[PDB]
RNA sequence: CGCGACCUCAGAUCAGACGUGGCGACCCGCUGAAUUUAAGCAUAUUAGUCAGCGGAGGAGAAGAAACUAACCAGGAUUCCCUCAGUAACGGCGAGUGAACAGGGAAGAGCCCAGCGCCGAAUCCCCGCCCCGCGGCGGGGCGCGGGACAUGUGGCGUACGGAAGACCCGCUCCCCGGCGCCGCUCGUGGGGGGCCCAAGUCCUUCUGAUCGAGGCCCAGCCCGUGGACGGUGUGAGGCCGGUAGCGGCCCCCGGCGCGCCGGGCCCGGGUCUUCCCGGAGUCGGGUUGCUUGGGAAUGCAGCCCAAAGCGGGUGGUAAACUCCAUCUAAGGCUAAAUACCGGCACGAGACCGAUAGUCAACAAGUACCGUAAGGGAAAGUUGAAAAGAACUUUGAAGAGAGAGUUCAAGAGGGCGUGAAACCGUUAAGAGGUAAACGGGUGGGGUCCGCGCAGUCCGCCCGGAGGAUUCAACCCGGCGGCGGGUCCGGCCGUGUCGGCGGCCCGGCGGAUCUUUCCCGCGCGGGGGACCGUCCCCCGACCGGCGACCGGCCGCCGCCGGGCGCAUUUCCA
RNA sequence: ACCCACCCGACCCGUCUUGAAACACGGACCAAGGAGUCUAACACGUGCGCGAGUCGGGGGCUCGCACGAAAGCCGCCGUGGCGCAAUGAAGGUGAAGGCCGGCGCGCUCGCCGGCCGAGGUGGGAUCCCGAGGCCUCUCCAGUCCGCCGAGGGCGCACCACCGGCCCGUCUCGCCCGCCGCGCCGGGGAGGUGGAGCACGAGCGCACGUGUUAGGACCCGAAAGAUGGUGAACUAUGCCUGGGC
RNA sequence: CGAAAGACUAAUCGAACCAUCUAGUAGCUGGUUCCCUCCGAAGUUUCCCUCAGGAUAGCUGGCGCUCUCGCACACGCAGUUU
RNA sequence: CGGCUCGCUGGCGUGAGCCGGGCGUGGAAUGGAGUGCCUAGUGGGCCACUUUUGGUAAGCAGAACUGGCGCUGCGGGAUGA
RNA sequence: GGAGCGUCGGGCCCAUACCCGGCCGUCGCCGGCAGUCGAGAGUGGACGGGAGCGGCGGGGGCGGCGCGCGCGCGCGCCCGCCCCCGGAGCCCCGCGGACGCUACGCCGCGACGAGUAGGAGGGCCGCUGCGGUGAGCCUUGAAGCCUAGGGCGCGGGCCCGGGUGGAGCCGCCGCAGGUGCAGAUCUUGGUGGUAGUAGCAAAUAUUCAAACGAGAACUUUGAAGGCCGAAGUGGAGAAGGGUU
RNA sequence: AAGCAUCGCGAAGGCCCGCGGCGGGUGUUGACGCGAUGUGAUUUCUGCCCAGUGCUCUGAAUGUCAAAGUGAAGAAAUUCA
RNA sequence: GAAUGGAUGAACGAGAUUCCCACUGUCCCUACCUACUAUCCAGCGAAACCACAGCCAAGGGAACGGGCUUGGCGGAAUCAG
RNA sequence: CACGAUCCUUCUGACCUUUUGGGUUUUAAGCAGGAGGUGUCAGAAAAGUUACCACAGGGAUAACUGGCUUGUGGCGGCCAAG
RNA sequence: UGUUCACCCACUAAUAGGGAACGUGAGCUGGGUUUAGACCGUCGUGAGACAGGUUAGUUUUACCCUACUGAUGAUGUGUUGU
């Protein structure tokens, strides 16, 4: 029974929940296990970045996130095609490739080509045998580093372009933003009917002739 | 800390602070929010006016990020930028006015609470209030819409 | 009325293989309540939960979009954080209740049918030889069988693919063996074995010490070892261990090099010509269950039943219309994830024998029940058995002496041995049941005395003895306090140096791409501002932040001072 | 404090109850056991840290963990939560006012320059100013130090009242705006609904109380559901034997 | 199963026994563990398929805060009376 | 007392709201006041004076008013809410 | 001739009420004390000129605001001083300040003290374990146990002596909880009174002698007297038992 | 209980089981039988009531009566017939 | 009150009544006898129940007290009933 | 005094909002006011029986005694018309 | 007649009236009320109902304390007996 003021509150402890309580006494033991396993995987992939493969830059979806930029899942085929890396090979040099990515705008594409180009510059492809054929880099850039790269490879940093102080032309000052927005709202709202009434009026003008 | 709790001080006394006329029985009201309409009604309708009943429109697949529009007041617009933009300005003598990209700092709308200091600006933002616009103009600045 | 093909079917203790049951903590597929809540109850809830059946693996399931979204767009699955107790459902009551985005853990992608090309180019089984043989394999050779055109294998699958012509650049990848080299992270992978520091030192307690005091520096010695256990009490040094990139020996793994046997003539772009998708499925109607999914989220039965610029999705039914987005009706896939069962370890602010598991023990035992099933109680002599020889009374159990033990006031259900209850011994009482509260008395038990308790301490006066000094200087040491801030170190506020500013760094949405480097951006300079540091002078709080001299005072030691002083003693 | 005596007092506790010494129940005696717990969520109070912020999770980097499953650190320091803004069912909208001077006819309406900048009334702890005393061993002069202080001020917090602003809504009205002159968009006056604004108070951690959901202070049903075991007793049928 | 008594179904029958769901629910009985100190109730309200219970007012406690002035220099309040 | 504001009201005036001054103990008795948050138990009552309804009446049933008992011992009423 | 009844005196009797005093606690005091004068407090102190027995010649007020322990004064000699606590000697001392001051301490004045349900505070009350800390305690005797021994505390409780025992245990500051029992027809174990009581009564029956033997109402042997009375208390199986 | 009396069924049937089956019991049966009810040997009787509730017989002559199917209008969901 | 069967009825009944004859300790009215008990003893040896307990009258009292008030009174330990 | 919440329905209302990738149209969903009712009238959707019965409790409550009362019954006065 | 009550016969001196938990079930009895088995009537659709009739239906324990009955004893009187 409720007594004088309080949130009329609904707890969800009506099922047999104590049968399915999940404690976290693992977690330290877990955290270590991951960490060992992590250090092992590094050591196995000896001069290769611990990170993984290189991954594309990509914008988030939705109005909310929109402005931010992450690492994506893998580079698109167009981006590999333009960079000039054979897709089947790109996997073998540590370049993530997804093939389900569309590519809508050319601003996101050229950026991601630039990424791969830069990667290919600062990559040290070892030759297959110790005897050195084409592609494989010099023994200088090899002895000076068979070094792993700690952290994510060529990390993405969401960055801003500084706008210098303008002078405010008599035109910026002239603008009526709030009004403009109200107008722009109503024209989206009313576009469709306006077009139907105009279509009606056009039919009335043609009907007047016949 | 059981040490501090009340049951330590109740030891010895019969009823354990629950009285002996009426006792501590199991669920004398009913369990939980039972009787909202009948027999607990008065509490509900003098501390939760409007619990019972429907109202307004349903909306099936609500996704909150569509309606994302965090606001900021003129009150503290200059807070977004380093003091030395607001200082290199009220100085300078070009009549420059520094830009304030509000969307960079994580606010989409610019609403209009507060006095804005007499010092020109260019506020870039997704949305503006009417008053926020007006105040900005009165300072001697320019609102700027961005996508 | 034969013989021969095939098709569909039988039978074999035919040759060779597999499946069956178990376990069930975790996992997959079904099935599926009712207590319960709603203060009643029927929908709801409890709950797709218990019980029921099925099938697994070291994990399972899921998984490479017929996806999200509606953005400037993301891009398999799983897991966590969040979304969110939100959108939604609901006798809109009780209650119930997701997803996308975002940040992480992890990260890996692939293969058919078809459509086509290729003399079925493919597979299985026989039999003979060479190797290899405790996961039946390689190579060769057989007019030796069979499968297969009702379609095996290579190429190829939507991320496009094939075939062609010329642009380019050049040719290592795999396995069956046989060796051999470096023993390859808890800092020599895994397993096994066997090893590795220092007191039984001196006294002394004790039944026995591992105790207590000492020992060239808290004492000796080691200490990469002072974890733990054992040993007649409490032990770094008695013993096992413990520490250590310590040792040796076995075995096994994993990766490096060599040789052989095979296989394997395996690219990319550019232009042309062709090639392209899973039906009783989708979809609809429906009824029933299910879902937050609401004019149907998902699964079902039944009926209808498709298409190919189609189809599906686009969270309110429908028609028209543009857009967006996937490509369903075939398949495989490690990883982060789960684990009250198993094997093997480690730990604990847990329990300490009515606790902790039912179970510290010959416990799922005894015992009960026709049976399904139910299910206890129960740890402890002592350091050592040294467990009581012998004498004696008794038919004997039982005693009495003797002995062992530090102890039997530890005697085999024996450590300690409470209370209830009983026996006795001592004291006291006694016709209103006892017992109780308050108040005195009497008696007991012990306890404190006193064989005067006249209790001490200051100061003083006296009469007796007693050694040395106070007072006074002198020499030394140490301490305090002081101002002249005297001289110097020290630091607060201010001003001067623009002096650290580049020999002072970080920060900045301040600026400049006159710069440099790397590709309009990143990094670094270079200006600028904010902040933190050197130089000296001046003023002031001269601050417990210190030194040095000087002063004053105090104290200690040593000198002197011999007795109207100086303490002691009665 | 052991026993005994005597005078006075004095019914047996627990409990439910208006009322218990009760002819109300429980209780022969002793030992050990034995009941307001923990988790989650909320609210208020209090303590601490930081403060328009705060935050730590989750993850990661540092170790074989002896002590460590700790401790530390993180452009993750903030994805994100809560907070810093409301109000509307929603499309949406979204907290400023004043003054002065000028220009539009000051039209209690519309547009252009300057100044102040969160309004005002009453009460308000407290600060501030302070006439004037009140003496000093003498007559006056006279700076210093107080003590009090009549009178007058700034007025925190907080309260009451009146103004104002934002959203919803109604009523009445008159003007503005432009790439799209439109069933377009914007404002004004006066009421009235809002869990609002009116120079911020939150965030995290900890303890306490209360209220719930959970076995939920401990003990207690009659019942309900799932899956199994029994016809050795007994009920009835049948088979094969025996007996009167 | 019953020549019918709701008889009998392993000392159990107007629904056997065993294990589980289950620590089923209980507005109802019962119990609910140390001391001192200080304050100290109610059995009345309205609502309730409410009348052996809740809710809500009331009555209690706790935490406070804001002011007041015996520091020769007081405003407001009352189970009164005028 | 003096003056301002009104879109109300109105022959002029009302009435209200504002500013600005000018005046102090305004019956007795007592007492420090105000104010906000959390909040338990309780929600079976009974008894007496007086008033009072039903009833022949009741140690009956039902109200009012105050004070008790309940929660409370102590002196008296022999005994006793 | 009241120890009755009605009217009335003196006198005396005692409640936890009233008064005075003690002692404990609580509440209140803008309470006091981090070291100072001062009891209706109604000032103190420079410092300069001018002077001196002058003073401030104000109410039957009965008086507070002014007066008779000095203002100037005794000494150095009309002039100077009117001096310093490392020393005025002190009832006030402003030069430095408890025996006292764990400021969560210490001290002073008043008032008050029933209590179920219930609430709150304090417990140097009590139990068990953890981090700290006691150069703690302990075989020269820990825990527990028992005690007509000695004490403390209002009390929860506690401390000492003696006995018994034979190996571990406590004080303080923090943290933590499966933390305090008389009751639950509570659970498990134990023990009484009842009580040497009820009871050892279904079915006719025993007696004598001997043997063995520690021991004979009960065994065995012999003798006698009895019963079952072949639908048996006899002689054999079935089932069931499982070594009888 | 014998006796009496009703009622259902000619087997793709009556009655009944079963979770399901081209399942099963009656049934190795066929109306002198199987199944369902009453009354209760014999003797002697067994009156009236078809309004009620049952059971049953008939059925385009016909009120209502579902899904499908048929038509209708609508762009379609659809509505109406 | 008529197969919810009515009326009957020999035989039968551990069925329900009433009367008569016989017979009797059923009674008037109790008595005596037998056996096994109970009793006392040896040996053996339980249980329920139990707040404390156990003489009354009256009073009041939760309206019938062992305990309280006021009176009466009260003498170990036991045996069979 | 003469009347009725949430939910659901229905009608009326605005060139109203939403019907979710966008547009047009039907449809539905909102917003605001009336109506359809809960008479147990602050608002469950609801028949019996149990002598075959059960369980939690109640002296809050009946069926005895005993108390109080004595109407009623029983017994007894007073007055005195008969 | 189960009866309380009632009535009748007979005798008698008279066949008065009550109380003791409406005295008295570990004193009996159990006929009646008042479980379960059954019948009848009336009522009920029915299960069932009936201060309407009928018949069949388990009457436990004393060894405790007291009270009473009887039985040994008890303190005293020096012991003992009369
Ligand atoms: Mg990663
Ligand atoms: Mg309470
Ligand atoms: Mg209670
Ligand atoms: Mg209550
Ligand atoms: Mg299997
Ligand atoms: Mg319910
Ligand atoms: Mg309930
Ligand atoms: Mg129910
Ligand atoms: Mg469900
Ligand atoms: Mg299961
Ligand atoms: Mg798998
Ligand atoms: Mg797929
Ligand atoms: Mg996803
Ligand atoms: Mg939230
Ligand atoms: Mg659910
Ligand atoms: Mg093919
Ligand atoms: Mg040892
Ligand atoms: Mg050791
Ligand atoms: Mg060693
Ligand atoms: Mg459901
Ligand atoms: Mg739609
Ligand atoms: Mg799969
Ligand atoms: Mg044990
Ligand atoms: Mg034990
Ligand atoms: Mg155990
Ligand atoms: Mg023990
Ligand atoms: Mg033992
Ligand atoms: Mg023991
Ligand atoms: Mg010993
Ligand atoms: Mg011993
Ligand atoms: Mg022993
Ligand atoms: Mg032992
Ligand atoms: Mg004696
Ligand atoms: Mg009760
Ligand atoms: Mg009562
Ligand atoms: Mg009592
Ligand atoms: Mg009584
Ligand atoms: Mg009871
Ligand atoms: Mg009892
Ligand atoms: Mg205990
Ligand atoms: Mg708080
Ligand atoms: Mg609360
Ligand atoms: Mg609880
Ligand atoms: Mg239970
Ligand atoms: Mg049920
Ligand atoms: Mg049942
Ligand atoms: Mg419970
Ligand atoms: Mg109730
Ligand atoms: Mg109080
Ligand atoms: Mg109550
Ligand atoms: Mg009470
Ligand atoms: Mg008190
Ligand atoms: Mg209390
Ligand atoms: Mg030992
Ligand atoms: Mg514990
Ligand atoms: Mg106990
Ligand atoms: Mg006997
Ligand atoms: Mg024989
Ligand atoms: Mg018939
Ligand atoms: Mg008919
Ligand atoms: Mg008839
Ligand atoms: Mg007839
Ligand atoms: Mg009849
Ligand atoms: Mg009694
Ligand atoms: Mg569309
Ligand atoms: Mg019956
Ligand atoms: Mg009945
Ligand atoms: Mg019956
Ligand atoms: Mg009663
Ligand atoms: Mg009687
Ligand atoms: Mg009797
Ligand atoms: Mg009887
Ligand atoms: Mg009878
Ligand atoms: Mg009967
Ligand atoms: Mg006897």
């Amino acid at each position: 029974a409720p007594s004088r003021n309080g949130m009329i509150l609904k707890p969800h402890f009506h099922k047999d929940w104590q049968r399915r309580v999940a404690t976290w006494f693992n977690q330290p033991a877990r955290k270590i296990r991951r960490r060992k396993a992590r250090q092992a995987r590094a050591r196995r992939i000896a001069p290769r970045p611990a990170s993984g493969p290189l991954r594309p830059i990509v914008r988030c979806p939705t109005v909310r996130y929109h402005t931010k930029v992450r690492a994506g899942r893998g580079f698109s085929l167009e981006e590999l095609r333009v960079a000039g890396i054979h897709k089947k090979v790109a996997r073998t040099i540590g370049i993530s490739v997804d093939p389900r990515r569309r590519n809508k705008s050319t601003e996101s594409l050229q950026a991601n080509v630039q990424r791969l180009k830069e990667y290919r510059s600062k990559l040290v492809l070892f030759p297959r045998k110790p005897s050195a054929p084409k592609k494989g880099d010099s023994s200088a850039e090899e002895l000076k580093l068979a070094t792993q790269l700690t952290g994510p490879v060529m990390p993405i940093r969401n960055v801003f372009k500084k706008e210098k102080a303008r002078v405010i032309t008599e035109e910026e000052k002239n603008f009526k933003a709030f009004a403009s927005l109200r107008m722009a709202r109503a024209n989206a709202r009313l576009f469709g009917i306006r077009a139907k009434r105009a279509k009606e009026a056009a039919e009335q003008d043609v009907e007047k002739k016949k | 800390p059981s040490r501090l709790r009340k049951t330590r001080k109740l030891r010895g006394h019969v009823s354990h602070g629950h009285g002996r006329i009426g006792k501590h029985r199991k669920h004398p009201g009913g369990r939980g929010n039972a009787g909202g309409m009948h027999h607990h009604r008065i509490n509900f309708d003098k501390y939760h006016p409007g619990y019972f009943g429907k109202v307004g429109m349903r909306h099936y697949h609500l996704k909150r990020n569509q309606s994302f529009c965090p606001t900021v007041n003129l009150d503290k617009l200059w807070t977004l930028v380093s003091e030395q933009t607001r200082v290199n300005a009220a100085k300078n003598k070009t009549g420059a006015a520094p830009i304030i990209d509000v969307v960079r700092s994580g606010y989409y709308k610019v609403l209009g609470k507060g006095k804005l200091p007499k010092q020109p600006v260019i506020v870039k933002a997704k949305f503006f209030s009417r008053r926020a616009e007006e105040k900005i103009k009165g300072v001697g600045g320019a609102c700027v819409l961005v996508a």
